[PDB]
C-alpha cells in the first residue's frame, strides 16, 4: 500500500529563455475514487516555503502564469515551462493525493547552466541579479541556524549534568 | 491575507513528545481542511497529517499512525499536531498548510518549525567545573563551522556580484 513518485531529471540546468520540461512517474494508478487524478506540482525557493502551482495535472493555481503547463496520462505525468524566468528557479516537487498515503517525488532543481560563471550572467538584468543575491540569504540562515541547533543538541547534557549539580 | 505561524518546536530525546501549534490568521478556519507536512534535512518533503475541516475526519500515513494526533481548535483558530514516541527519522522542519476540500491539498504553507530528535548523559556526571569549560570550548567550534558556511556563500555570492559591477 504505496505508491512511488519518481522525480525526473534531478537537475535541470537552462539558460533564461528557454523551454524547461520536468517528468513524474507513479508507480501505480493514481485516479481518485471520485474519478479525478489529484497530481499537483509544487516549487520551494530556496530557504523558502512550497507554493502550489499546479493542481489535478493540468489546471493552474492563481497567480501562476501562462508559462507554466501541466499534462498527464496515467502514470507518467509532466511539468512544462515555456520560458524559464529568474522567478522559476527552484526545487519543484510533484505530488500525489489520490491513494493514502498520500506521496511527494523527490524533487527536480531547475538552475541556472553555468551561472556560476559571471560571463554567463552578464545577459541578465541588474533587477533579477539582485534578485539572486537576495535568494541566497535564507539558504545561508537555514544552514547556519542547522548549525546552531546541532550545538544545542550538543549543550543540552553538560546543562542537564549542570542542572543536577 | 492568509498567515500562518507555527510553534513549538526544539529539542526532545528519543521516545519523548512534543507539541506543535500553528496559529491561523486571515480566514475562515473552520471551512478549510488542515494538514501538517515535514521536511526532513535532506530536503525530502513527507505528508504528516490531515484533519477536516470540523475535525471529525483524520488521516495518517503509516508512519506516524499511533504515535502522531493531529486535532484542531475553529474557535481559537489553532491547529495542534501532538508527537509521542518520537524518533531519530522525525528531526525535520514541519509546516502547516491550508487545504481546498475537493481540488488541492497543499495552498498556502507557514514558516514553519524545525524538530530535532536529541540522541551520553552517563559519563558527563562528574566535575561540575570541568562541563562549565566543556560547554564553553564547544563555542569556537560553532563558530568556525558558521564562518565555513558564511565563506562558502561568499564565494557563491562573489559571480553576481561581479555581473552586476560589469554593466
Ligand atoms: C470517502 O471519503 C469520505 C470521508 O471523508 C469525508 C470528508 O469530506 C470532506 C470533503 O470532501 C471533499 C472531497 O475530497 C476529495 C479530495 O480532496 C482533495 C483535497 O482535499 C483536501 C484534503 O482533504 C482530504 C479529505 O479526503 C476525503
Amino acid at each position: 500500500m504505496d505508491v512511488l513518485m519518481t522525480q525526473t531529471p534531478l537537475s535541470l540546468p537552462v539558460s533564461l529563455g528557454d523551454q524547461a520540461s520536468i517528468s513524474c512517474r507513479s508507480s501505480q494508478s493514481i485516479v481518485h475514487s471520485n474519478g479525478n487524478t489529484y497530481l499537483e506540482w509544487y516549487l520551494q525557493k530556496p530557504g523558502q516555503s512550497p507554493k502550489l502551482l499546479i493542481y489535478k495535472v493540468s489546471n493552474r493555481f492563481s497567480g501562476v502564469p501562462d508559462r507554466f503547463s501541466g499534462s498527464g496520462s496515467g502514470t507518467d505525468f509532466t511539468l512544462k515551462i515555456s520560458r524559464v524566468e529568474a522567478e522559476d528557479l527552484g526545487v519543484y516537487y510533484c505530488f500525489q493525493g489520490s491513494h493514502v498515503p498520500w506521496t511527494f517525488g523527490g524533487g527536480t532543481k531547475l538552475e541556472i547552466k553555468r551561472g556560476s560563471d559571471y560571463e554567463f550572467l552578464k545577459s541578465w538584468t541588474v533587477e533579477d541579479l539582485q534578485k539572486r543575491l537576495l535568494a541566497l540569504d535564507p539558504m545561508m540562515e537555514q544552514e547556519i541556524e542547522e548549525i546552531r541547533q546541532k550545538y544545542q543538541c550538543k549543550r543540552q547534557p553538560i546543562l542537564d549534568a549542570i542542572e543536577a549539580k | 491575507e492568509v498567515q500562518l505561524v507555527e510553534s513549538g518546536g526544539g529539542l526532545v530525546k528519543p521516545g519523548g513528545s512534543l507539541k506543535l501549534s500553528c496559529a491561523a490568521s486571515g480566514f475562515t478556519f473552520s471551512s478549510y481542511a488542515m494538514s501538517w507536512v515535514r521536511q526532513t534535512p535532506e530536503k525530502r518533503l513527507e505528508w504528516v497529517a490531515t484533519i477536516s475541516s470540523g475535525g471529525s475526519y483524520t488521516y495518517y500515513p503509516d508512519s506516524v499512525k499511533g504515535r502522531f494526533t493531529i486535532s484542531r481548535d475553529n474557535a481559537k483558530n489553532t491547529l495542534y499536531l501532538q508527537m509521542s514516541s518520537l524518533r531519530s527519522e522525525d528531526t525535520a522542519m514541519y509546516y502547516c498548510a491550508s487545504a481546498y476540500d475537493g481540488s488541492y491539498y497543499f495552498d498556502y504553507w507557514g514558516q514553519g518549525t524545525t524538530v530535532t530528535v536529541c540522541s551520553y548523559e552517563f559519563l558527563k556526571s562528574w566535575t561540575v567545573e570541568d562541563l562549565q569549560k566543556r560547554l564553553l570550548a564547544l563555542d569556537p567550534m560553532m563558530e568556525q563551522e558558521i564562518e565555513e558556511i558564511r565563506q562558502k556563500y561568499q564565494s557563491k555570492r562573489q559571480p553576481i556580484l561581479d555581473a552586476i559591477e560589469a554593466k
